[PDB]
């Protein structure tokens, strides 16, 4: 009787936040996206990445390695963000430089980020 | 290249501008944003409509057209009494020509419809400026071409549909009161001419395209013709039948019979009930036989979206609701139309199941007006027996998530805490909430029986899911008030003993947290069962402090709501002893308020300590009351008390961030507190006031010192915001206290004096950036409360906030946004409550209160400027009252003409048409003070004007003059006529607005008739 | 794919911040009057594939007006906004639709009362009644807090591609590539320029 993109990656950490890009030519800070920010790890190159979607959209507003290049420095108005420089971001299509700035909901979630930042600059240098 | 056409010395190369207008629509990027800059310096060029008829002929682009007739209805409706007559007869002709022209191509009539429409829109701006009295035939000839073609007739119609939109459904706000009264008479005199012609066509036509287009025009003309057009007439047979039985003419003949639908007709005749009840029986006959039977699944139907379904169902909830909120009773006695009503309710019940939140309210909304109607009227509910049955599962089962319930199921299967509050469901869920309140009302056992039948299958798992369990604990919740207490007993023993049932079975932290939310939302919601059963409301306090521990934050957050939630009804309950208990439960609360609340955010906290605040004030013996508050606030006065020996001995402890948030919760609970107990909080003030003033200084300190030395950029820091978080709670705490206060005595004689030299210096000897607005927000209140005591205190207000707050916001509207709204708060209260402190501002500075005040009017924020119309009205009001004193004449010679004057500049420049009420208003003020003599003194100089011409003669010199520098394409007696008017209705503001709309429109165009002014006899 | 869509509405009602955010997803905060339109592609991912939609951002100001309704030519969809905080911008809802359906005499229309994220709302729910008769779909929204933002998007790809069970998708993520003394410069400032609203919730 007959009848009728990320699934390579493992996901290392995960928290929610807030993204912004740094608009020289302005001298101001304009946010990117808001949603889950995960470090993503490649099991074919062991390459870790962040990937952040905008929710709703779920379109992606940063793609980039953890480069061990990087680095994690304040921003003057808050406890609770991190701002660094990225040479090669694919978010928009082709790689572009940016100066980013992540915020969270708390001081815990940001310093937690930061040492899963670090662990992630780790593994990339192997 | 393409700025070619922006040439008008040399000649107009079509070809150029057909590849502008194509490289606008079919570009991209930045040849499409050059075009664009490009096609509209061509259009508002003033003499581009010279070009019009040289466009329309030898264009080889639609769109090219278009936009040369966009040039001429600018022309048309702005400057046509400018042109010489020759060219309103040309520019008529072509356009004409035009439509005529494009009629007779079937191809270009099929193609280019877009075109047509437009020039069909261009002659009615010519017909508004020129019909009837100088083109009297115009109608006569409209019918006679008719006959001539289906093309031309059908294209007539559409310029007869816009005719009628223009004069009845947009003439006001577009024209003067006159001539939409001229345009309204000459229309409804041809119109027994226009519906012979309509009614002609729909009888014995079957161009689809042109039957359409009658019932379309139809449309519009039901909006305002005599009822017996539609009745005494065969239209309503034709409607009700031959037109719905075609799709193609189905939607707008729906539409045209919910416009019958919604007259209120003749309640005495009876043939036009009969004819009421007649279209109706016909309607329901073709639904059911050509379109779809009374069973058909229309919520399936729906979300299938075909073709135009989801429209038509919409079209005909429009069409029942609309007929039967109007029209039922018409088909309740007579027992051969009982089928037919009960037939379009169940209709109704199949719309009602749609999922589409829009539509659903629409279709309650109706539901709500008719159980209203059957909780009060006699004889009518049994009728809808079974009806309400069937409504009564529609609402239980599409019931919105209250706003208490903060869990919620995201995309990943997960029960967790609400991002947001769902904003736009605040108002579905008290809607299906009121509906389900009259039909619980209309059969109590019915609602029971369905809710209790509905528990029992979620139980055995029969029909359990977090959907089903969700919505009917919030039916179950939505409906207290109902039932008899009896009943409600019995009925809430069964509820909770069947959802206790359903957290043990059904594990899981998700599903825990759906139960836990559904348990604690229909407990909060039966206040009268839990004071009637006290050990039982001891038993959910408790449970509610074990949630406050609950990793699950969704859960905690919501076990504190509900704990105030019941604390504001039941409060009398813990204040007293109970029996069977050694102590009043408020005392059982206190004692282990630091247990209870050790896993809870500060805000949390703050909720908790407020709602032990609300049980205090129950009790009336002042001194146990007392006692229960310092028990209450044991904590944060033990901290407080020594973060005080800290920061006194020694000002850098505020330096740790740790301390400034510890300083910043500890008024926050204060805050909490005093909230709910007002008055009452006084004695805990008084602990801490003196102290926490000085603290509001030493922090002050530490700000403009971190200011100095890192730059403006300091106020940015976590450090400084935290810093200026203690000034703004100690500022809310004074504002939260003096705004309940009920002893006032007090409030002078120890509260303000001490409050003024702490923050006002501060205030206006900091830089901008570091002025908190919250001084002008606590300031208010004390002005407003006791300001009528404290004279010389509200004078040293204004010399510390008056001045530098002013020079903060008058150099944009956009800067400082909080300190702008404060302050005109300020003002108002003050000049309503110490006009004397206005007195006593020196000439210049109370120059710097009137500039500041017109000021106010120029913005487009809502918040300032009805403020600044109140306060100029408020002025003109204390001024009066002053009599015929220096101060009072002395002012008019030097204000009054400049409010008239700024007053007037707002109403006529279309940037402040949110405010025209209260700007008439004070226009109207300001000319009635003229008018009745209460200016004492001559408005004018000894030598501009002779010996004793009065002010009236003055007043409508200096407004002509202002007018005709304004305006200066009105003529003088437009001005003339209209400030006659405007003056003798100055005792009138409804017709004083009228002329002043008038004015409004005359001012868009040239050539206005003066006449138009005397509408108003 | 790729569609026509004219954005109109009163002048103030974030027409031009609601395209942006979902443009560049940024917040702008300042009110530049747009003069005449903007012309900004806008592509959405769905399980029916990528829809582009051509979004034609018009001005409210009459003085900024332009060629006004030559640019609803040839659209096949359209989002009318207002302002839930000002009443005058509800009330020339049926002016700025008036213009539109005499152009675009059938497409799919979406009314948004933007704006729901301030308190001291104005325009209450009870009395937003206007689309019902003229089969418009309504949804209030927020550009500032990202409200029901795609909601207008989402219902309008529905119509348009004919499937009411048309989804959004994740957009496939790409593996990033592996890659002097002006981001020293660059990063200075940018540390020193304090991040806008830091007292959001995120
Ligand atoms: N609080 C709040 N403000 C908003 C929101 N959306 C836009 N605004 C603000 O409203 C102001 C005007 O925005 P704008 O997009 O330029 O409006 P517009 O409709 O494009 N005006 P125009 O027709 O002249 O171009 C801006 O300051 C913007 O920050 C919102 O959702 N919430
Ligand atoms: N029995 C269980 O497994 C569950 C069932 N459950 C979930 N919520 C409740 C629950 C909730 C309340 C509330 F008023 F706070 F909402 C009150 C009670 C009471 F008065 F009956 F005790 C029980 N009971 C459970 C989970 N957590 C604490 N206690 C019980
Ligand atoms: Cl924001
Ligand atoms: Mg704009």
């Amino acid at each position: 009787f007959e009848p009728v993109m990320e699934e390579d990656e493992e996901v290392l950490y995960k928290v929610r936040a807030k993204l912004f890009r740094f608009d020289a030519d302005a001298k101001e800070w304009k946010e990117r996206g808001t949603g889950d920010c995960k470090f993503l790890k490649n099991k074919k190159t062991n390459k870790v990445r962040i990937l952040m979607r905008r929710d709703k959209t779920l379109k992606i507003c940063a793609n980039h390695i953890i480069a061990p290049e990087y680095t994690l420095k304040p921003n003057v108005g808050s406890d609770r963000s991190w701002v660094y420089a990225c040479t090669a971001d694919i978010a928009e299509g082709e790689a572009e430089a940016f100066t980013f700035a992540i915020r969270f909901g708390s001081k815990e979630n940001a310093d937690k980020f930061k040492e899963e930042f670090e662990k992630a600059q780790e593994i990339n240098k192997k | 290249s393409m700025e070619g056409i922006l040439d008008f010395s040399n000649d107009l190369d079509i070809a150029l501008l057909d590849q502008v207008v194509s490289t606008f629509y079919q570009g991209s990027g930045v040849q499409q944003k050059q075009a664009q800059e490009i096609l509209t310096k061509f259009q508002d060029n003033p003499d581009a409509w010279q070009k019009a008829d040289q466009i329309l002929q030898f264009s080889t682009n639609p769109q090219s057209k278009f936009i040369a007739l966009s040039i001429l209805d600018k022309l048309i409706t702005r400057k046509w009494k400018l042109l010489p007559n020759d060219h309103r007869i040309g520019i008529r002709n072509f356009v004409v020509g035009m439509i005529i022209s494009m009629c007779q191509d079937d191809e270009v009539f099929k193609t280019q419809k877009n075109l047509i429409n437009k020039s069909d829109l261009t002659l009615v701006q010519i017909l508004k400026q020129e019909w009837p009295q100088n083109w009297p035939e115009f109608i006569p000839e409209l019918i006679g071409s008719s006959s001539s073609s289906v093309n031309v007739c059908e294209n007539n119609m559409i310029v007869l549909k816009l005719l009628s939109e223009e004069v009845f459904d947009f003439s006001a706000e577009q024209m003067t009161q006159a001539k939409a009264l001229h345009l309204k008479n000459s229309m409804s005199k041809e119109f027994e001419q226009i519906f012979k012609l309509c009614f002609q066509v729909l009888e014995q036509g079957s161009s689809s395209s042109l039957i359409v287009a009658t019932l379309e025009s139809l449309l519009r003309y039901l909006h305002w013709i005599p009822y017996r057009y539609i009745y005494e007439t065969n239209i309503l047979e034709l409607l009700s039948t031959k037109f719905m039985t075609s799709p193609d003419t189905r939607a707008i003949t729906l539409k045209c019979l919910t416009e019958v639908s919604n007259l209120k007709i003749p309640q005495d005749n009876d043939l036009i009930k009969r004819q009421t009840v007649l279209f109706f029986q016909n309607t329901l006959q073709q639904i059911a036989t050509s379109v779809m039977p009374v069973t058909a699944d229309l919520k399936a139907t729906y979300a299938n979206a075909n073709g135009n379904d989801q429209s038509f169902l919409q079209d005909l909830a429009m069409f029942l609701t609309t007929y039967l909120a109007r029209n039922r009773a018409l088909l309740e006695s007579d027992e051969s139309l009982r089928e037919l009503l009960l037939n379009a309710h169940q209709y109704l019940i199949q719309l009602s199941k749609i999922e589409e939140r829009e539509l659903f309210k629409t279709t309650l909304d109706y539901w709500h007006n008719l159980v209203a109607d059957l909780f009060y009227e006699p004889l009518k509910k049994h009728i809808y027996e079974e009806i309400c049955s069937q409504l009564r599962l529609v609402i239980i089962e599409n019931m919105v998530r209250p706003e208490e319930v903060l869990v919620v199921e995201n995309d990943e299967g997960e029960i967790v805490r609400e991002f947001v509050k769902e904003s736009d469901t605040i108002q579905l869920y008290k809607s299906e909430r009121e509906v389900l309140v009259y039909l619980t009302h209309l059969n109590v056992i019915d609602t029971e029986e369905i809710m209790i039948s509905k528990l029992a299958r979620q139980i055995d798992g029969s029909e359990w899911s977090w959907h089903n369990i969700n919505t009917l604990s919030w039916a179950i919740g939505s409906i207290s008030g109902t039932m008899s207490e009896d009943t409600e007993k019995r009925f809430v023993v069964t509820v909770i003993k069947d959802l206790l049932d359903l957290c043990v079975k059904k594990r899981g932290k998700d599903n825990k947290a759906v139960v836990a939310s559904d348990i604690m939302y229909v407990v909060g919601q039966y206040p009268r069962f839990l004071k009637a059963h006290w050990n039982f409301l001891r038993t959910v306090i408790l449970k509610l402090f074990e949630f406050m521990h609950e990793t699950h934050e969704g859960v905690q957050d919501m076990a504190c709501d509900t704990f105030i939630k019941i604390v504001q009804k039941c409060k009398y309950h813990f204040v007293i002893q109970q029996p069977r208990e050694s102590e009043p439960f408020i005392q059982t609360i206190i004692r282990d308020i630091q247990k209870t609340t050790a896993d809870l955010q500060p805000q949390q906290v703050h909720t908790f300590y407020k709602a032990c605040g609300i049980i205090i004030s129950e009790e009336r013996s002042v001194a146990e009351r007392n006692r229960l508050l310092s028990d209450l606030m044991q904590l944060p006065n033990m901290a407080w008390d020594t973060i005080v020996e800290q920061s006194t001995a020694n000002p850098t402890l505020l330096l740790d961030s740790e301390t400034v948030k510890i300083i910043a919760n500890i008024i926050k609970t204060n805050v909490a507190v005093c909230t709910s107990m007002g008055a009452d909080f006084y004695p805990q003030l008084g602990h801490i006031y003196y102290n926490m003033l000085q603290l509001y200084r030493a922090v002050s300190s530490m700000i403009s010192a971190q200011v100095a030395a890192e730059g403006l950029i300091a106020t940015k820091t976590p450090k400084v915001r935290g810093l200026r978080t203690i000034k703004k709670e100690i500022l809310k705490l004074v504002e939260t206290y003096i705004s309940k206060a009920r002893n006032l005595d007090d409030v002078v004689k120890v509260l303000v004096e001490p409050l003024l030299n702490a923050v006002l210096e501060d205030y206006m000897n900091n830089v901008p950036d570091a002025r908190d607005a919250e001084v002008l927000n606590c300031m208010t209140t004390v002005v407003e409360k006791v300001g009528h005591m404290i004279p010389q205190g509200v004078i040293l207000i204004l010399q510390s906030v008056f001045e530098c707050t002013l020079d903060m916001i008058n150099k944009d509207f956009t800067e400082y946004p909080e300190h702008r709204v404060e302050f005109y708060k300020l003002l108002k209260v003050i000049n309503e409550k110490s006009f004397a402190a206005f007195l006593e501002l020196p000439p210049a500075a109370f120059k710097l209160f009137v500039d500041a005040i017109c000021w106010a009017f120029k913005h487009n924020n809502r918040d300032v400027e009805v403020n600044g119309l109140q306060i100029a009205l408020d002025l003109v009001k204390n001024i009066e009252r002053m009599g015929n004193v220096p101060f009072a004449n002395e002012f008019h010679k030097n204000y009054f003409f400049i409010f008239v004057s700024e007053t007037f500049f707002v109403l006529t420049d279309s940037d402040h048409k949110s405010g025209f009420s209260k700007q008439a208003l004070l226009l109207m003020k300001l000319i009635s003070l003229v008018y009745d003599n209460k200016i004492s003194v001559p408005l004018y100089q000894e030598a501009e004007v002779p010996q004793g011409t009065s002010n009236q003669v003055y007043l409508s010199q200096y407004l002509a003059n202002m007018l005709s520098n304004a305006f200066p394409h009105l003529t003088s007696e437009q001005i003339a006529s209209f400030l006659s008017a405007l003056t003798k209705q100055c005792k009138d503001l409804v017709v004083f607005k009228g002329t002043l709309r008038d004015f409004l429109v005359q001012i868009k165009e040239v050539g206005g008739d003066p006449t138009d002014y005397l509408f108003a006899e | 794919v790729q569609f026509k869509l004219v954005l109109v509405g009163d002048g103030g009602t974030g027409k031009t911040t609601f395209v942006k955010r979902h443009l560049t997803g940024e917040f702008e905060k300042k009110y530049v009057a747009t003069l005449g339109v903007e012309v900004h592609p806008l592509v959405f991912h769905t399980n029916r594939g990528p829809i582009k939609f051509n979004v034609w951002d018009t001005a409210g100001q009459e003085k900024f007006g332009g060629l006004r309704d030559g640019y609803y030519i040839q659209a096949q969809c359209a989002i009318i906004m207002f302002d839930v905080t000002s009443r005058v911008t509800y009330k020339n809802v049926p002016n700025w639709h008036r213009d539109l359906v005499r152009v675009c005499e059938n497409i799919p229309i979406v009314l948004c009362g933007n704006k729901v994220d301030i308190k001291d709302r104005k325009v209450k729910a009870k009395s937003i009644v206007f689309h019902r008769k003229k089969n418009l779909q309504y949804y209030d929204i927020s550009a500032k807090s990202n409200y029901n933002f795609e909601k207008p998007f989402l219902w309008l790809a529905r119509k348009l591609i004919g499937d009411p069970n048309l989804e959004f998708v994740a957009m496939p993520a790409l593996a990033p590539p592996e890659v002097a003394a002006q981001y020293e410069h660059d990063l200075e400032v940018a540390q020193t320029t304090a991040l806008p609203d830091e007292d959001d919730d995120l």
